[PDB]
RNA sequence: GUGGAGCCGCCGCAGGUGCAGAUCUUGGUGGUAGUAGCAAAUAUUCAAACGAGAACUUUGAAGGCCGAAGUGGAGAAGGG
RNA sequence: GUGAACAGCCUCUGGCAUGUUGGAACAAUGUAGGUAAGGGAAGUCGGCAAGCCGGAUCCGUAACUUCGGGAUAAGGAUUG
RNA sequence: AACGAGAUUCCCACUGUCCCUACCUACUAUCCAGCGAAACCACAGCCAAGGGAACGGGCUUGGCGGAAUCAGCGGGGAAAG
């Protein structure tokens, strides 16, 4: 009784259920809520993370002893192809919370969307939305086919966006498209359903979404790490090296007269793969990749305006388990959850802040390109072979 | 002898026997109930693939340990196991009712296996050695297992 | 239904890894296997003695990394098995890998 | 013999395992433990 | 087709060990109708079993 | 219904006279459970043969071990 | 063969098939073996456990003593 | 003095004993094929409070209560011997 020496809770009761997440992808939990008073936008977006490099940066805090000098971060990045916008869902308030009025989806949906609705897309007839597609086009399926949008603008007072990505355009082996569906949390329904009749069936890019030092919020499931005791599942102290039986065991689970083990204590089970929603991830830099053909490959990502080289954010060897990014991407100050080439949903955050953190500008000085499969010391390689010089790679001509 | 459960068409039935014979009891009687109401061409066809480990044999009743397979998905369970020893004593069981369907003027395209039972046998004994100078008992548990077909038609 | 003959470089360092040291030659032929039934498409495999000197050249866990072969589809005869094309893996020695790729023989 | 690895020895022997299985266990009180209990 | 027999009289009648003993494993049902130390001789005649001499252990180094 | 050669009523007579327990005696069978276990001393692989059937038999080739205070070659005691 | 050596390590003659089973995977907890930045016993009833030291050659060897020792004291330098 | 696998205190060097844990290997464990025990066992097995041989799993009033299981685990069965 009266341990003698007080200590803190090892790990946090606030994210109990240690668990495998039921998903792969990460659920939005809560869209910012919406004054209809604004202009009408989006609020999500799908990504992927392709891995992590650094950057040097001009820091401008005044009062801190940092202040007009470089500092580097650790930054990830973020691909982002474009999401491509499919469906409208309603919802209507119940005293039981929201429900979902009615979907309408696009007239001809692509076929990576497809490849979602199938378990084994090679032994399928591809039969999915063959009945569907036509009461676009037939005349008695489009007669109230108009007549549920303005069911939908009259009864149901949120309606989101049932958008996909573009896997064609990753290096990624899956061609499955993720299939979210997020809020347009902008003026009165009217607008706001106006704004996505509009644009079914067409590509929305992320800096129509998000923009440059604007923080938000990523969601994603973490790096998985398998079945694992309680000294590495929820760190408690190992047991000196004279035990019987077992170091890396918590050693009291409980008292008597409770007389069950308690949910509140440490033991083993699953590490990792939770979902999780980080908070206040700023942006540092939205990149755009691989414009037209004429001016043959404008490479030109992580072109500072005081590097002024032909360099891109790709290093020099492509990125460890990933592959080469070639679309638009994101990169955000700090760790993000989640393993390389996974899904995560960057999200605008709810909470307002000013904080002389936030809202600053950062403008950015440098961005290494070195490789990141070992200790590289070369950035481009045309840096690498005018230092290197000529090599016995050609020796004939 | 007589069987279980005599059959209800003696003249289009079939039936067979074995006794005595060195198998599990509890590996035999849910291979067992897994081809009972089956048709001897999907029956032979089935204990091909537990041998090869193709498709599996729900453990239902004697499950304490059994692990869990993908395979048992089919049978709408979670335990499964491959017990090559006991589909191979009722897939040389199941080739001697045929022989036997043929001595009795049956066809053997309308065969299902209307009975199977399996019980025990007597339990033979043999010996094991355990800590502080103590013996304790190895008993095999044999089964006699037993089958009667009966063609549809 | 064919009888023909092909050969092929396969390297081991690849296909055995993360092995310990005595499965580490014993994989690297249950691992030529699993590529000639995966490619002739028969389960019925036979490998000479000289492939299998071949790989034990070095011990058990130093396995050479890479070993170009041959295969040969055949048929077979005297109450043959229920599939009635086997494969031949046997060893071919060259001092080069470098720009050697899998070349189909006559 | 021709009948008798078939109807001499199956009835040769096949219970003569059957020596007591326990014969006491006279190991001599395995609480050799001192355990003691407050005094 | 046991060759224990064989193998033991072969090395007891070529003053050898049981490991020095025997190339050529063609001839297996030949040289296992052989049951006989006189029979034994013949073969090694025949040269259906030869010596197989002794592992080399150089003293240059 | 099975079974296949003996049995019962009344009047008196006589008991080794009726079981749920005795950590009862003897025999039998369960649950545990198709579980614990089949983890000291570095290591096997390929082909062929014999076979109803070969991870384990024999043979051959390879890689290894004991390394002369041996995992070698002989005995005493004991076994028979 | 190495070496002071019937040490340990490696081979030959002579034996053996890894010690009453295999195959796939490589989670926790163990058992056995290792490493670890900075700190250096703060750990603990206690330096428990591990780690340092180690062969030879050339120097250099204190208190104390029963004048034999202590003593391979301690402390250095070298080594292909 | 010399000698102690003797008892103790300090110091130097040394180190995962520790701050504070991490990673790698072998063997298991894990899964499969074959083979397969024993201990123990009134019946059984979710709680709170009450009363009770004063510390219930069952009784009383409440909280409530879906098959079948797997890997672990050492709170309890005032667990077994
Ligand atoms: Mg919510």
């Amino acid at each position: 009784s009266h341990r003698k020496f007080s200590a803190p809770r090892h790990g946090s009761l606030g994210f109990l259920p240690r668990k495998r997440s039921s998903r792969h992808r990460g659920k939005v939990k809560s869209f910012p809520k919406d004054d209809p008073s604004k202009p009408v936008h989006l609020t999500a977006f799908l990504g992927y993370k392709a891995g992590m490099t650094h950057i040097v940066r001009e820091v401008d805090r005044p009062g801190s002893k940092v202040n007009k000098k470089e500092v580097v971060e650790a930054v990830t990045i973020v691909e982002t192809p474009p999401m491509v916008v499919v469906g409208i869902v309603g919802y209507v308030e119940t005293p039981r919370g929201l429900r979902t009025f009615k979907t309408v989806f696009a007239e001809h949906i692509s076929d990576e969307c497809k490849r979602r609705f199938y378990k084994n897309w090679h032994k399928s007839k591809k039969k999915a939305f063959t009945k569907y597609c036509k009461k676009w086009q037939d005349e008695d399926g489009k007669k109230q086919l108009e007549k549920d949008f303005s069911s939908m603008k009259k009864y149901c007072q949120v309606i989101r966006v049932i958008a996909h990505t573009q896997m064609r355009l990753l290096p990624l082996r899956q061609k499955k498209a993720h299939l979210m569906e997020i809020q347009v949390n902008g003026g009165t329904v009217a607008e706001k359903l106006d704004w996505a009749r509009e644009r079914l069936e067409q590509q929305v890019p992320v800096n129509q979404v998000f923009g440059q030092d604007e923080m938000i919020d990523v969601i994603g499931v973490t790096k998985g790490k398998g079945y694992k005791g309680v000294t590495s599942r929820w760190h408690t102290k190992k047991l000196p090296r004279k035990t019987h039986r077992g170091l890396r065991k918590v050693a009291c689970i409980g008292a008597w007269h409770p007389a069950r083990v308690a949910f509140s204590v440490a033991r083993a089970g699953q590490k990792g793969y939770h979902h999780r929603t980080e908070i206040n991830k700023k942006i540092y830099k939205i990149g755009q990749g691989y414009l037209i053909k004429d001016g043959k490959l404008i490479k030109n990502n992580a072109s500072t305006d005081y590097d002024l080289s032909d360099k891109s954010i790709n290093p020099l060897g492509g990125f460890v388990h990933y592959g080469e990014v070639t679309n638009d991407f994101v990169m955000l100050k700090g760790c993000v959850v989640g393993t390389k080439k996974r899904v995560l949903t960057l999200r605008k955050s709810l909470l307002v802040q000013t904080k002389r953190r936030a809202l600053e500008k950062i403008d950015l000085k440098f961005i290494d390109t070195t490789s990141k499969f070992g200790h590289g010391r070369f950035q481009t390689m045309e840096e690498k072979k005018a230092f290197m010089g000529p090599l016995k790679k050609d020796r004939i001509a | 002898v007589r069987y279980s459960l005599d059959p209800e068409n003696p003249t289009k039935s079939c039936k067979s026997r074995g006794s005595n014979l060195r198998v599990h009891f509890k590996n035999t009687r849910e291979t067992a109930q897994a081809i009972k109401g089956m048709h001897i061409r999907k029956a032979t066809k089935y204990l091909k693939d537990v041998t090869l480990q193709k498709q599996c044999v729900p453990f239902r009743r004697y499950n304490g340990g059994v692990g869990r397979c993908a395979q048992a998905k089919q049978w709408g369970w979670t335990q499964g196991r491959w017990p090559k020893k006991s589909a191979e004593f009722l897939l040389h069981m199941l080739k001697n009712a045929e022989s036997n369907a043929e001595l009795k003027g049956l066809d053997v395209d309308s065969l299902v296996i209307e009975h199977i039972q399996v019980n025990k046998a007597p339990k033979m004994r043999r010996r094991t050695y355990r800590a502080h100078g103590r013996i304790n008992p190895y008993m095999s548990s044999p089964c006699h297992i037993e089958m009667i077909l009966t063609e549809k038609e | 239904n064919e009888v023909v003959t092909r050969e092929y470089t396969i390297n081991i360092h690849k296909r055995i890894h993360g092995v310990g040291f005595k499965k580490r030659a014993p994989r690297a032929l249950k691992e030529i296997r699993k590529f000639a039934m995966k490619e002739m498409g028969t389960p019925d495999v036979r490998i000479d003695t000289r492939l299998n000197k071949a790989v034990w050249a070095k011990g058990i866990r130093n396995v050479p990394y890479r070993i170009r072969v041959r295969l040969s589809r055949k048929r077979n005869e005297d109450e043959d098995s229920p599939n009635k094309l086997y494969t031949l893996v046997t060893y071919v020695p060259v001092t080069t890998f470098k720009n050697l790729q899998t070349v189909n023989v006559d | 013999g021709v009948c008798r690895k078939a109807a001499q020895p199956v009835e040769a022997g096949l219970q003569i395992p059957a020596i007591l299985g326990i014969l006491g266990g006279i190991l001599a009180l395995l609480i050799l433990i001192l355990l003691l209990l407050l005094f | 087709s046991m060759l224990r027999l064989q193998k033991r009289l072969a090395s007891s009648v070529l003053r050898c060990g049981k490991k020095k003993v025997w190339l050529d494993p063609n001839e297996t049902n030949e040289i296992a109708n052989a049951n006989s130390r006189q029979q034994i001789r013949k073969l090694i005649k025949d040269g259906l079993i030869i010596r197989k001499p002794v592992t080399v252990h150089s003293r240059a180094r």
